[PDB]
RNA sequence: GAGCCGGUAGCGGGCGUGGAUCCCUGGAUGUCCGAAUGGGGGAACCCGGCCGGCGGGAACGCCGGUCACCGCGCUUUUGCGCGGGGGGAACCUGGGGAACUGAAACAUCUCAGUACCCAGAGGAGAGGAAAGAGAAAUCGACUCCCUGAGUAGCGGCGAGCGAAAGGGGACCAGCCUAAACCGUCCGGCUUGUCCGGGCGGGGUCGUGGGGCCCUCGGACACCGAAUCCCCAGCCUAGCCGAAGCUGUUGGGAAGCAGCGCCAGAGAGGGUGAAAGCCCCGUAGGCGAAAGGUGGGGGGAUAGGUGAGGGUACCCGAGUACCCCGUGGUUCGUGGAGCCAUGGGGGAAUCUGGGCGGACCACCGCCUAAGGCUAAGUACUCCGGGUGACCGAUAGCGCACCAGUACCGUGAGGGAAAGGUGAAAAGAACCCCGGGAGGGGAGUGAAAUAGAGCCUGAAACCGUGGGCUUACAAGCAGUCACGGCCCCGCAAGGGGUUGUGGCGUGCCUAUUGAAGCAUGAGCCGGCGACUCACGGUCGUGGGCGAGCUUAAGCCGUUGAGGCGGAGGCGUAGGGAAACCGAGUCCGAACAGGGCGCAAAGUCCGCGGCCGUGGACCCGAAACCGG
RNA sequence: GGGGGAUGACCCCAGGCGGUAGGGGAGCGUUCCCGAUGCCGAUGAAGGCCGACCCGCGAGGCGGCUGGAGGUAAGGGAAGU
RNA sequence: GGACCCGGUGAAAUUGAACUGGCCGUGAAGAUGCGGCCUACCCGUGGCAGGACGAAAAGACCCCGUGGAGCUUUACUGCAG
């Protein structure tokens, strides 16, 4: 890791979780400021950015699998008809109601 | 690299600081010529010039 | 500290400063 | 650390924080070929002994496991138990080993001991404690880098080839055995005293070993391994990890503006258009393991050698030495040695025996005719780093269903072809139509971004328009004058031409060229005086005695700085002895070279000259497998 | 070449100037390395497409249309021009 | 049976470029393109061979490179036997 293409080589091709590594990011105040150690993936927030900047919405799925995420908000609807959600650029990503109800959620970052 | 007609460098050559070069009359002598006498008095040293520049080159460097 | 530097820094910078240029003995 | 059943996005179904996907390492399976090895064979198939369940053997009997090739030691017995062999881009030594081409032919020579083939060692081999080098009674392992030196020198003395000791540097490092002398024996002959092989003595570093007699003397000396954990390095993932938001032109901002923080980590890359502060598992900086491989380093292992004189003496080889015929060496037959050997003679055991280049005297060196020896240099398949290195005809030829498609019986050849977008949101539906493909709607910042769908130029084919065209010659055309047509650089120009006016295209090689001499059909891209070491003049400049190798150290950036062997100038003159601002011829003051300082030297940048494939492609041919 | 050049430049006249191998001097764009107290650009990097200002020139600048992201160096250096 | 007229398909070497007439003269000496002249409307299809020094191929005949390759003998040398 010394190099520009050893970053692919070292995130997605070792563990996935490396991507996992990708999901990383912070959110609202609370929380963070508290800090930011201490993940949960499919929490909730409001990207920052694209047209949608300054949005609201949640967690959907922690597809790091694609190199991103989905939140329910953010989205679209075919042209057949049907709604969709739309691609989540890890970029503008954004979290503050730190998914934890769940004990374990509460138990690692927040 | 470079070295010479090492030769002509042996036989026949050597320079002055001058700039020059020299090597030993060379009329006939020492091979046919019964010949003369005072055509003896023949044989001391011929400094051509001009081509006196492949030569000198050509060995350029040590001699 | 590398910032004892911010400091004999506001002592004397500028554009030429700019420049600098470290170097003990 | 919380998502997944690989590239497949799709249908149908499912595992998972009472630590899944995957990253590691050690596993167990590893069907058939391939050295193949059980036997055969046109590989990837077909055949055999021993054990084996016993197996459907419904009231009737099979695969599985296995096993075994052959050359190597030798516990020989009837031979039981260890090693090998096959690979492997490049690199290593040995075994064998060539023409081209230069010499402006070509027989000597060169390319060379190169290219190739063969065998084989290794991770490095090569080599390696000296019968060595040379001569200052000086040096000492081998190797490798600089230097010595393009010198001494080899030669149809022609083209060329072209050493070494010594000095500087990297490294260091030393040991064994036959080596019958002693004793031990074991086996023979046949009892003695012979040869024999296992045990020690010694088991030689720079001359000693034994055997005898008296002095001995009575603990720090580890190697190539051997050893223990040690920092075992790495082995892939180890993980933290400083600090901004609002406003805004925007389809998108990280931009434009306002205020805010970081900091040994402003290395870059990803982020809808250019962030230190949005993502980055990055540089800051500390982190990290139970298995696979070291030095450093600690210890005993330590294996292991380690003092005195004397005596008539016996103990590192079968061929040294010599004659002929080759080798290597700088040595091409030479005044020609050393070492290595093809044939034939066939010595010595320390006053022995080679050596210092024919030989000889004397001096000086060394002690062969067995063996092991890490480290200092070479090479990239592999992994990383870095680029005055490339960008899809460049780079490896091959940026990803290429050494594959494809021609070749074969050995072998050997291509082309990458790019939509921010993401598919990849075009439901309606239209002409058998469809493809075209018309709308919808995504959309734009689809003349639309599916081989970024930029997408030229050549070349179209569709309209201006001007122009039927008593006319030349590629060309360009100068004059005229009419139609447009005047976003208006009283000046655009475009097109009717006439007339003067006109032989374009390249190489040519005495000479339009050409009927050749070169080219057209467009686009590749495509030809370069680099290195020398030398050579000119110039930009640092000291006039000027100047640096190789290396040692220092190194985000990584910063140069020390290194004084050398080499050119400091006189030269001469074959030399040698003399020397003088000298060689000579016996003569007659000339040749030089003196007279004018002094360079290193470097940079250039016009050139030699070695180079070396301005670029071009043939018939020779030589290897 | 010569008469004074302040750095330009200006004046005289002498004085030519056709030129292949080929010799000397001076300039131009091409992709890169400087960023010698250098950074432009979403109201376009660049290439493209078209032109009646600047230069003897080889090129420049500059304005209109295109196109999706770069790269420019006022100056010296380098070269697969 | 092609060739010709129809419908369907649809190459190929060579070629700088070209709207390419005869004359008698010319030039490097056998010219549609240069001079003077005479005929001379614009294009085509079925043909006929003469000229475009037509195409094919960097002459095999030639000489030149102190090129190459094969056979020959009282060429030179050297090896095999």
């Amino acid at each position: 890791s010394k190099q520009p293409d050893k970053q692919r080589k070292s995130q997605r091709r070792a563990p996935l979780h490396e991507r996992h590594k990708q999901v990383r990011a912070t959110l609202s105040a609370d929380l963070r400021e508290e800090y930011g150690v201490r993940v949960n993936a499919g929490d909730t927030v409001e990207v920052l950015r694209g047209d949608f900047a300054g949005e609201e919405g949640e967690v959907i799925n922690v597809d790091l699998d694609k190199a991103v995420i989905h939140v329910e908000d953010v989205t679209l609807e075919k042209t057949d008809g049907e709604e969709v959600p739309r691609p989540l650029d890890t970029s503008n990503v954004r979290v503050t109601d730190l998914d934890l109800e769940d004990e374990k959620r509460e138990a690692r970052l927040e | 690299p470079k070295m010479k007609t090492h030769k002509m460098a042996k036989r026949r050559i050597k320079i002055t600081g001058t700039g020059k070069v020299m090597a030993f009359k060379s009329g006939k002598r020492h091979q046919n010529t019964g010949k003369s006498g005072d055509e003896i008095r023949g044989k001391g040293k011929g400094f051509v010039l001009a081509k006196a520049e492949w030569a000198r080159m050509k060995l350029m460097l040590p001699r | 500290k590398t910032q004892e530097v911010v400091s004999l820094l506001e002592a004397l910078d500028v554009h030429a400063d700019i420049d600098r240029l470290f170097v003990t003995s």
